[PDB]
RNA sequence: UUUUUUUUU
RNA sequence: CCGCCCGUCGCUCCUACCGAUUGAAAGAUAUGAUGAAUUGUUUGGACAAGAAAAAUUUUUUCUGGAAAAACCGUAAAUCCUAUCUUUUAAAGGAAGGAGAAGUCGUAACAAGGUUUCCGUAGGUGAACCUGCGGAAGGAUCAU
RNA sequence: AACCUGGUUGAUCUUGCCAGUAGUCAUAUGCUUGUCUCAAAGAUUAAGCCAUGCAAGUGAAAGUAUAUAUAUAUAUAUGUAGAAACUGCGAACGGCUCAUUAAAACAGUUAUAGUCUACUUGACAUUUAUAAGGAUAACUACGGAAAAGCUGUAGCUAAUACUUGCAUUAUCCUUUUGGAUAAGUAUUUGUUAGAAGGAAUUAUAACAAAGAAGUAACACGUAAAGUGUGUAUCAAUCGAGUUUCUGACCUAUCAGCUUUUGAUGUUAGGGUAUUGGCCUAACAUGGCUAUGACGGGUAACGGGGAAUUAGAGUUCGAUUCCGGAGAGGGAGCCUGAGAAAUAGCUACCACAUCUAAGGAAGGCAGCAGGCGCGUAAAUUACCCAAUUCUAAAGAAGAGAGGUAGUGACAAGAAAUAACAAUGCAAGGUUUGUAUUGGAAUGGUGGGAAUUUAAAACCUUCCCAGAGUAACAAUUGGAGGGCAAGUCUGGUGCCAGCAGCCGCGGUAAUUCCAGCUCCAAUAGCGUAUAUUAAAAUUGUUGCAGUUAAAACGCUCGUAGUUGAAUUUCAAAGAAUCAUUCUUUUUAAAAUCCGAUUUUGUUACUUUGAGUAAAUUAGAGUGUUCAAAGCAAACAGUUAAAGCAUUGUGUUUGAAUACUAUAGCAUGGAAUAACAAAAUUGAACAAGCU
RNA sequence: AAUAGAUCCGUAACUUCGGGAAAAGGAUUGGCUCUGAGGACAUUAAUGUUAACUCAGAACUGAAACGGACAAGGGGA
């Protein structure tokens, strides 16, 4: 037979995994979720390679029976499961709340965060869609079906939402103010207001960025993910501070200390 | 299946190998620092043409070059931590040129003779085979490691070497002496 | 079974591997008839059953002009834009030409304007003289070997004087 | 005007 | 130059080519024939379940349904003919090449004793000879 | 390291090849081998055959439990479990091999506005009820044969296996509130309107007809209401099938192919999940081709990748991962979301097992192992401990995978010594050189620690354990290329040696031996292939009078290559004397003295999509290195940082490449194409 | 004895290039219901009078057999 493959080469695994080349040769192939394989880690991976809390799969699963692990406030069972892009996840007897972010190199790293601000969770909707009776719901890049949104909304506007009620609070715009962040583009990790746009005819739409230091870099429309507005970034950005620091003045910046 | 742990290669045969300037270059080389055989010195010249390519490379590029400072940064200070040179020889034209004996001299095996120990460079060479020296903190026994400029301010004899500290001399021969004296007494 | 062993535009033969595979499936056809209304059901790939109609007697039809719809049975088929064996073996395709009976089609028109929304449209002398006949000429539209029933619409206009012109110059 | 030939290193 | 050398004819060995054999073999395509298994449809038609009556039995009706058969359809496999590809047998034939020296002749290298050579044609045991028309790579850069 | 040398001759200069030279993650083999780390390994040929054993199973809150066992107050209610079996999921993953394969597969680049999609997530739904019905396993009892992973009747029971079936919501009006109006989700047909995209017959809405499958008759129990399992539709997820464009080795002693038997397209229809000659019926004669079609060959799976590389290039790529194929050769099919599956079945062909002679059962190109083939390729071992998969998801499995055994495939480090004095040599009391005689270290034996699923190996510490450190290194030569012998004996054109040139008839520097030396070294020769050498394949970059080579000459198609010509320059700030930066200077539409677009392509500059491994390279002392992707920091036990008593911190896995083709992009130069007068224009006025 | 008439297709070695050749070798021809297509005469692009035997496809049907008798090559190396 031909189906759906069930394993994952240990070297054919993502670049932002990070796996040793001798440590066996498969990798965990994430489940199917809200978010795409390449562009979502596995809880496995995020509890032991990154977090370090666990040094074998056998007590990850045993850490990830216990309902002390959750996403949204949701508790999660799935060893394999895609987190995403941007996401909440929670430990509760410690009391402790990592947000997805993005690295200037371009990996996958936890964002320590108070309650308030995971409480304020940002998804970018991919479409909307018309239904019976002539109501819009329209889906997020986490797989979230939101029904009944603001006819202000666009298809490429993002839209606050609330873990709790499940419901929309404001939306942003994709504005030459608006603070954006690249999601699988060549420049990922940088964050950006924008400069500009280019619609072509029917290909691949481009925006031109621009860094706080006054870098001006080109990327698809179909990867950036409006964060916030020109005021401020709605999301606590990590120590990198969506900078991208350059790679020969990185060097010196590295060497002292 | 096939193991995933890369391996290469440091000796190149020399090719052409009977040509009596080169042998006796070499046979020179060989006598000056004290080695076993041809494959230690067949290898070094590898090890000083790699970074000889690199800076054949980076010396085509044009100057304020974004590629060209940064090689180059990171080549000199590979050189500068190596200690092939010292600080007046900065440029790339100037660590372009680098011969055999001073890339030759960072050895251990050559390191310990001039430090002293040892009053030949063999005589240092079957001592450090025999593991009697130490770098500072930390167990070296191969005479082809190459000291950087910091390794150097700590070399001394091994703790756990008889000279050392160690025990003082031969068990079988201070057994024999104190029985024999035991036996008198 | 498609999509192979047949050569290239250049004229020249493409030698056959990659044995037949089962997504290609191309299931053998069916005729379906008149008589009793029965089919079966056949599970298509991912669990998606089709309604395989191979005897069909009774559908629905539609009057276009009145944009309505009823329930009916058909009498026979007469024509096909296929080969003329289909008509001739009675068979039914979704390019048919059958005939319906004028009844339900009749009372509809009684009950709603009378005489023998958007009404008033005046019909046409040839459609009130078939349906003073009793029979009336229509033509199927649904995919009966997929969807497992006949459903049709009744023709009328330019497109029925050509198809009674090329039925009866003429025999 | 006629004149052929000369093992093996 | 008592230099070199050429061929016929001699002996040994090796290689390839032709080869009658309706050559054969092996496969691979196209034709025709037979055609196992089998999708679907139709005809069935062991009963297994229902509905009626008499107070253990029977007629009739409705589905589902196992054997079996027919029809297009997929098509394994076998044979006829044709074509293509790959090896091998083959009596024998005709070559080439290599071997340390063999016989006869003097062909070329000198004006090689008849300048050499080309194309063509004929003759001859062979190198070779001859005719026609050319070239100097000639033995002539020259009344 | 952009490299040459011997050989035609009496001697010389060329062409020219031969030979020498070095590399190969490229194979085999000969000699030899004290150590450690690291590890290719039945591809070549036989995608040949396979004995044997294993390689896919699954129950920890949660489907069904009178086989049965156990515990709580007393035959009463709960339990903990539980063989077999029914049910659910997987078994379509993984592993192996490269036969087929030549615009096919593959690779980059597109679409699916032409489709399907298990589990999961997120939204969510329409036409007896204090809970409905049968239908069966295991089991009980009789057997059959030699048997299958074989099987009959009688009886029974369950389930989340199978099948029926129990409110309410929305809309319009006087206008919180009362009346009236109506009830199909997907899917199909006919008639209309019509947040997005790039274009809808899109979403969606209205009417007239049909219309499945469900909206829980099921199981456990978390806040000091929950969960499992199952279900209609939509979106993503994990993917898959089709699909645009660009790219392939040799061959013309393959020039015309395809088209009744679909070839090229139109119409209509069947079939598929969907488009489609995929197929059918009719219609038309079309489609490809010297820009190499159609054929033929490949000892051709393709790709990133490997070797050699100054740049060009040449050769290889079965094989670590991706994509395709196969499970002896075809063909067919159920199940299942997913197979034309093959450790699933069916039939033939070729093999082959048991046999009571009736009949059954099979595919090691899975892991070990045997036979056959062959120059050539390991153990019929242990473990799920590492990674990962399956399940009813912790405790069970996995010849996947790991570990170990064999293993001079390769690769990395590195033993076979060092030290003081006489004797000698060299030299002005300095270096080497046969004696003594002691320090020091491994190899080795054992014990232990650590290590490991267990064991083994390494490392760590302690005992015996080196003087001919008897605890001993060989391979091939010693005429030239190419270093080491006219050194010594034996043989004497025989033996032999010799990659080439050559040596061998007594003085053999070339054979056979000894000493010595030479090259490398635990490695060194031999054979074949390949790369550079080779500027002897030449685009860079060959040669053609005489060495090989100008067609006998001319015409001429394809191909290649093609005169010139259309917009100049001036002015200003900054480094050292210069160089560098900025503005305009005609016409046409744009803005009330000023607001600004004016070919296409090649070409060229920038970007985004550029899988990993590999490549160069960062940083990083595995004793260095082959490595690998770590680690570092004060801490005989506390200080800082921050938290309103404790909480460790910093970090790395970046960079360029991913065709040449595609997308967007600035563009003045160079190339072409078009508009450019047997006339074609533009402006103004009137006419339609 | 074996087909042998006719239509459609196909036809090798060899060759004196003319042939070989009816090479070899195939399918069909039964029946009726059918259908269609192909000349001369007249009217201000068309409608009326009047004479052929050559093809083609859908049928089913008949005892799956048919130039039905007569009439007629056996081929190949």
């Amino acid at each position: 037979g031909k189906g759906i493959k069930k394993h994952l080469k240990r070297v054919n695994a993502p670049s932002h995994w990070m796996l040793n080349k001798m440590g066996g040769q498969y990798a965990p192939k994430t489940s199917s979720g809200p978010h795409k394989l390449l562009e979502s880690i596995p809880l496995v991976i995020l509890l032991r390679n990154r977090l370090k809390y666990a040094l074998t799969f056998d007590e990850v699963k045993m850490i990830l029976i216990q309902k002390i692990v959750k996403v949204d406030n949701k508790v999660r069972t799935d060893c394999t499961f895609p987190v995403g892009l941007m996401d909440v996840i929670h430990i509760t007897k410690s009391n402790e709340y990592f947000r997805l972010l993005y690295d200037i190199k371009g990996r996958f790293v936890p964002h320590r965060i108070t309650n308030e601000e995971s409480k304020y969770k940002l998804c970018k909707v991919k479409k909307i869609l018309l239904r019976k009776g002539r109501l819009s719901i329209a889906v997020t890049h986490d797989g979230r079906s939101i029904p009944y949104i603001h006819p202000d909304v666009k298809v490429n506007d993002t839209v606050r939402l609330d873990l709790e009620t499940g419901k929309v609070l404001e939306h942003l715009k994709f504005q030459v103010g608006s603070l954006v962040m690249v999601t699988a583009g060549h420049s990922v990790g940088r964050v950006g207001v924008i400069s500009s746009i280019d619609k072509n005819m029917g290909t691949y739409d481009i925006i031109h960025v621009k860094d706080s230091r006054n870098k001006v870099f080109a990327t698809r429309l179909s990867n950036v993910f409006v964060i916030g507005d020109n005021t401020k970034p709605y999301i606590s950005l990590p120590r990198e501070k969506g900078i991208k620091l350059d790679i020969i003045e990185e060097r010196r910046n590295r060497l002292k200390a | 299946p096939k193991s995933y742990r890369n391996y290469s290669k440091t000796a190149r045969n020399p090719k052409r190998p009977f040509e009596k300037e080169r042998l006796d270059q070499e046979l020179k080389l060989i006598g000056e620092y004290g080695l076993k055989n041809k494959r230690e010195i067949w290898r070094v010249q590898y090890l000083l043409a790699k970074i000889r390519s690199a800076a054949r490379y980076l010396l085509t590029l044009d100057e304020k070059s974004s590629k060209r400072i940064f090689q180059g940064e990171a080549l000199l200070r590979r050189m500068v931590r190596q200690g092939l040179l010292g600080e007046n020889e900065e440029k790339l034209d100037y660590v372009l040129g680098l011969t055999l004996p001073k890339l030759l001299e960072r050895r251990l095996q050559t390191k310990v003779f001039k430090l002293g120990l040892a009053k030949s460079v063999h005589h240092a060479r079957v001592l450090i085979r025999q593991r009697h020296i130490r770098v500072g903190k930390q167990m070296v026994d191969i005479p082809s490691f190459l000291v950087r400029v910091d390794s150097e301010k700590h070399i001394d004899f091994a703790t756990t070497s008889p000279f050392g500290g160690a025990r003082p001399g031969r068990v079988k021969r201070k057994s024999l002496k104190k029985q024999k004296e035991k036996t008198e007494a | 079974r498609d999509g192979r062993h047949k050569l290239r535009l250049t004229g020249g033969k493409k030698k056959i591997h990659k044995k037949k595979r089962k997504y290609e499936l191309g299931r053998p056809p069916s005729n379906t008839k008149l008589g009793s209304r029965q089919v079966h059901v056949v599970r298509g790939r991912g669990r998606n059953y089709k309604y395989r109609a191979i005897k069909l007697d009774s559908g629905s039809f539609s009057w276009p002009t009145f944009g309505i719809s009823k329930n009916t049975r058909i009498i026979d088929v007469v024509y096909n834009a296929s080969n003329n064996e289909l008509v001739r073996t009675k068979t039914l395709v979704k390019n048919c030409i059958v005939v319906i009976d004028s009844h339900p089609f009749t009372t509809w028109y009684e009950n709603t304007f009378g005489t023998t929304i958007g009404k008033s449209k005046n019909i046409d002398p040839l459609l009130l003289e078939q349906f003073k006949q009793g029979r009336v000429l229509a033509c199927i539209s649904s995919r009966p070997g997929q969807c497992g029933k006949a459903d049709g619409y009744i023709i009328e206009g330019d497109e029925l004087l050509f198809y009674k012109r090329k039925m009866d110059k003429r025999n």
